[PDB]
């Protein structure tokens, strides 16, 4: 046939893959960790829109840190051979590097292992996608007035906020990141390359929300998200 | 609003 | 006039901007360090590339910590109201979170932190870019076959490498993330805008490098850049 | 091959 391009991943297998959507709200009491008011706003979003991309989507909730861990083993360890991708999104308390069960913390490093290049072969070569709202910290944005692989290629994170920093929810509306990720996903998943959509994503963030507290140590904050790419191609959710 |  | 659309950085001020490149290579004798053979080659390179670029290339040789915390701080204060945007490119010996002046280390957010969006206001919403070729840890890639912004708003980071690994540096050669940044550039900046130059690089250094050594340690070794991007528009090096 |  005549010249062609390999820029892009290849994202027309039979399916697009597994969504893992894990949903802490509610935390053992002795953690001492308040519940997520507006998760479950998100969560549902989430499900909503990575069906219309056509993901095989699975909600869990209120898992504990040992569940999330046997969840993400047993997940990798299906056969993802005819599926595009992989796509997992956390949403819980967190610190840096750190995501909450309901009980306890979960090393993101951890999670993120059971899907290295040389632990899960049947996605060795296709982008595995980590979307996190979380914590990352306890900083606040005040803003200003204007041939072999690398076991660790082909992740992306996709973080809510910058590391070091809180990141921000709305008992209402759902969390700021969320909200603005799925807004982007169904404007432009037909229209733009990944990267692209989360650049967009980072704009809405940081242009359109800003905290509103009666305490002024947590009044007029920002936020802005960071796009954590080791993607080797561009990657459409949709193919020609 | 709240934070994580 | 007709539609608009502002989805982009506004690339056509007077000045692209400055790049400074920070080039060192030999440490003072007391810090234990080796020499960074090979890294005039990436020096180099990137004066040549971000002159074809029309930045305005500053090379400064074998600081010490306190003249790179100088450096950073004066070149902060300069009026950039002229400029599109900012290059920083480090070169040198790191630990995640660091890079090492001659005669001990430097903390990246302190670096960075000179051009948050309110403390150097003639950059505030321009594109700030910091390409780092540096170790950060000392894990091994064994591979596998095959209104107001946030004050971090703004900000890109090219690290050479995934955090906490090493980073890969040839002494003929220079090292597999410069060469590689530097080839796709000359390629693609008028062609691609630099999340996709980028991931582009990703992928150059990923597939094309594999390290050769007697030691078995470190032999058969591989590396994936990472894109950390808080970029809140599209970046094209050429404008219209 | 040298490592930073
Ligand atoms: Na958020
Ligand atoms: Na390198």
């Amino acid at each position: 046939s005549g010249i062609s391009l390999d820029n892009s991943y290849k994202m027309d297998y039979p399916e697009m893959g597994l969504c893992i959507i894990i949903n802490n709200k509610n935390f053992h009491k002795s953690t001492g960790m308040t519940s997520r008011s507006g998760t479950d706003v998100d969560a549902a979003n989430l499900r909503e829109t990575f069906r219309n991309l056509k993901y095989e989507v699975r909600n869990k909730n209120d898992l504990t840190r040992e569940e999330i861990v046997e969840l993400m083993r047993d997940v990798s360890k299906e056969d993802h051979s005819k599926r595009s991708s992989f796509v997992c999104v956390l949403l819980s308390h967190g610190e840096e590097g750190i995501i909450f069960g309901t009980n306890g913390p979960v090393d993101l490093k951890k999670i993120t292992n059971f899907f290295r290049g040389d632990r899960c072969r049947s996605l060795t070569g296709k982008p595995k996608l980590f979307i996190i709202q979380a914590c990352r910290g306890t900083e606040l944005d005040c803003g200003i007035e204007t041939h072999k692989i690398p076991v660790e290629a082909d992740f992306l994170y996709a973080y809510s906020t910058a590391p070091g920093y809180y990141s921000w929810r709305n008992s209402k509306d759902g969390s700021w990141f969320i909200q603005s990720l799925c807004a982007m996903l169904k404007q432009y998943a037909d229209k733009l390359e990944f990267m692209h959509i989360l650049t967009r994503v980072n704009r809405k963030v940081a242009t359109e929300f800003e905290s509103f507290s009666f305490d002024a140590t947590f009044h007029a904050k920002k936020q802005i998200p960071c796009i954590y790419s080791m993607l080797t191609k561009e990657l459409y959710f949709y193919h020609l | 609003d709240e934070v994580d």
